Formats: structure tokens, C-alpha cells, sequence
């Protein structure tokens, strides 16, 4: 009845963890729904400062579109 | 614990206005008066 007790610490740091790595994934989704809606013919801007932020993401900082853009580049040559 | 992020992801929408188109580049008045009348300009004014 310790380790339980730990386990309910553990646990929520790994929650924590997964709360993290889900935004930083977010974060992609919504930039290539971004870059999909302004290539298929719709003006919306693509610029990291001007996605939209519903904490399931947080603020967009601008390491995450040289993510996207390593990302999608290492997509399309594997096709 | 239950993880507070969830992968519902936030929307944005483009601003489509459309407003009224254009009339297309109406003939010139040189070929308007060709298939029209079946002469030139020039034919025309030399009666």
C-alpha cells in the first residue's frame, strides 16, 4: 500500500508526459491541415504566428513548422 | 490519471468572399463591326 501510493505519482508523470508529445503532435496536424486548405485553393495563412490554438496545442512556436517542414519533405521522397 | 489532451484539433476557415464576376473582354469594336455588318471599318466609310 506504499507502492500503490507511488504508482499514483507514476503514473501522473507519465500522463504528464503524454500531454507533451500529443500537443507536439498536434501542433503538425493542424499545420498540414493548414498548408492543405491553402493548396487546394483557400486563403488562409500559413504562417507558424497565425495557426489556431485551442490547448490541445498551445502557442505555435517556429521549431514547429522546421518539424513540419523536415516532415513533410522526408514523406514525399518516400513514395 | 487521465491524459487532459485531446486529439480534437482547433479550425480555422478561409475567407471566401465571392463578390460578382466580370463581363469578359467584350469584342473590339473594329471586329464588332466585321460580323455584324460582314466589312471592315474602312470599307464602310469609303460610300
Amino acid at each position: 500500500e506504499q507502492v500503490q501510493n507511488q504508482m499514483n505519482a507514476w503514473t501522473k508523470a507519465q500522463a504528464k508526459a503524454l500531454d507533451d508529445s500529443m500537443k507536439s503532435m498536434n501542433k503538425l496536424d493542424v499545420i498540414d491541415k493548414q498548408f492543405q486548405k491553402r493548396i487546394n485553393g483557400e486563403w488562409v495563412s500559413t504562417d507558424f504566428k497565425d495557426m489556431p490554438v485551442n490547448e490541445n496545442t498551445g502557442e505555435f512556436k517556429h521549431s514547429d513548422m522546421v518539424n513540419y517542414a523536415n516532415k513533410k519533405l522526408a514523406e514525399i521522397d518516400s513514395m | 490519471h487521465k491524459q487532459k489532451v485531446t486529439q480534437e484539433l482547433p479550425e480555422s476557415t478561409s475567407f471566401d468572399v465571392k463578390g460578382i464576376e466580370q463581363e469578359a473582354t467584350a469584342k473590339p469594336f473594329a471586329k464588332d463591326f466585321w460580323e455584324t455588318h460582314g466589312e471592315t471599318l474602312d470599307e464602310y466609310n469609303s460610300r
